[PDB]
């Protein structure tokens, strides 16, 4: 996260950390959603112009956590996960289009004061929210900066950007399962995602009943925090009959 | 950089 | 998910952070 700041002890107790086992390092972000599900973007997982297709093995999920490096004992709680899903329409190939992707864990882990779900979208809910304007809030360990990197979890807010400003920022093909977020030049004001944050959520906490629903998933950007590029997140509303077919199935 | 987790979560 | 998006350190002890208010103004 760029131009962010420190979180608060469990500000985002939904936060994961996707962490590989061999060599020890983070991977990306991720969110938990219930006690045995966590979301992520599917580029985390499978990027083949990268050379990246983990399966289960290679990784765990790391819960709980404030500190980048450290091992929290007594707070942080690490999974194995059971199975990986990822969206059957992810489209590696040109834009990460549907950059979503679901991970089972082996057991469900216990909620905390540091450890609880993150509320998904009804379309109610993204439908009042999801305007021009509207600020969201990132969280991740990434990179401080494009070109280093933070001691504890960061947090940025964010608002959502016209959808022609966002595709007029850019020569990818935009979708409708993507929205963009961040301060226009002018604006005054800074963020953005960085390296490492991919995979995390932008949330907003709803006004009419007080809770926090995650609308985003960190998906790509050009750069981090340049001016008139804005970063682009997977709406995750309108992938939500998706996730509810594989938690429904499996 | 980062500070050994438990064998117990690599096994 | 009855109870979720409500943060053990914050809404279930009517606590706020420091930078949810930002949100709050920016939902006009
Ligand atoms: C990713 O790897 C799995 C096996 O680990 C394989 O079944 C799948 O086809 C691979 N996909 C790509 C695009 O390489
Ligand atoms: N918003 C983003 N800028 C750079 C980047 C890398 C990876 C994921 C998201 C972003
Ligand atoms: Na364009
Ligand atoms: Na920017």
């Amino acid at each position: 996260i760029v131009e962010g700041s420190d979180a608060e002890i469990g500000m985002s107790p939904w936060q994961v950390m996707l962490f590989r086992k061999s060599p020890q390092e983070l991977l990306c972000g991720a969110s938990l959603i219930s006690d045995r599900w966590v979301l992520t973007a599917a580029h985390c997982l499978l990027y083949p112009p990268w050379d990246k297709n983990f399966t289960e093995n290679d990784l765990l999920v790391r819960i709980g956590k404030h500190s980048r490096t450290r091992y929290e004992r007594n707070i942080e709680k690490i999974s194995m996960l059971e199975k990986i899903y990822i969206h059957p329409r992810y489209n590696w190939r040109e834009n990460l289009d549907r950059d979503i992707a679901l991970m089972k864990l082996k057991k469900p882990v216990a909620f905390s004061d540091y450890i609880h779900p993150v509320c998904l979208p009804d379309r109610e809910t993204a439908a009042s929210l999801l305007q021009a304007g509207y600020k969201g809030r990132v969280t991740g360990w990434g990179n401080l900066k494009e070109t280093g990197q933070p001691s504890v979890l960061q947090v940025v807010n964010l608002p959502i950007v016209e959808r022609p400003v966002c595709k007029d920022s850019t020569r990818i093909r935009i979708t409708d399962n993507m929205f963009c977020a961040g301060y226009k030049p002018d604006e005054g004001k800074r963020g953005d995602a960085c390296e490492g944050d991919s995979g995390g959520p932008f949330v907003m906490k709803s006004p009419f009943n007080n809770r926090w629903y995650q609308m985003g998933i960190v998906s790509w950007g050009e750069g981090c925090d340049r001016d008139g590029k804005y970063g682009f997140y997977t709406h995750v509303f309108r992938l939500k009959k998706w996730i509810q077919k594989v938690i429904d199935q499996f | 950089d980062f500070e050994e987790i438990p064998e117990e979560y690599l096994q | 998910e009855a109870d979720c998006g409500l943060r053990p350190l914050f809404e279930k002890k009517s606590l706020e952070d420091k930078t949810e208010r930002e949100l709050l103004e920016s939902y006009i």
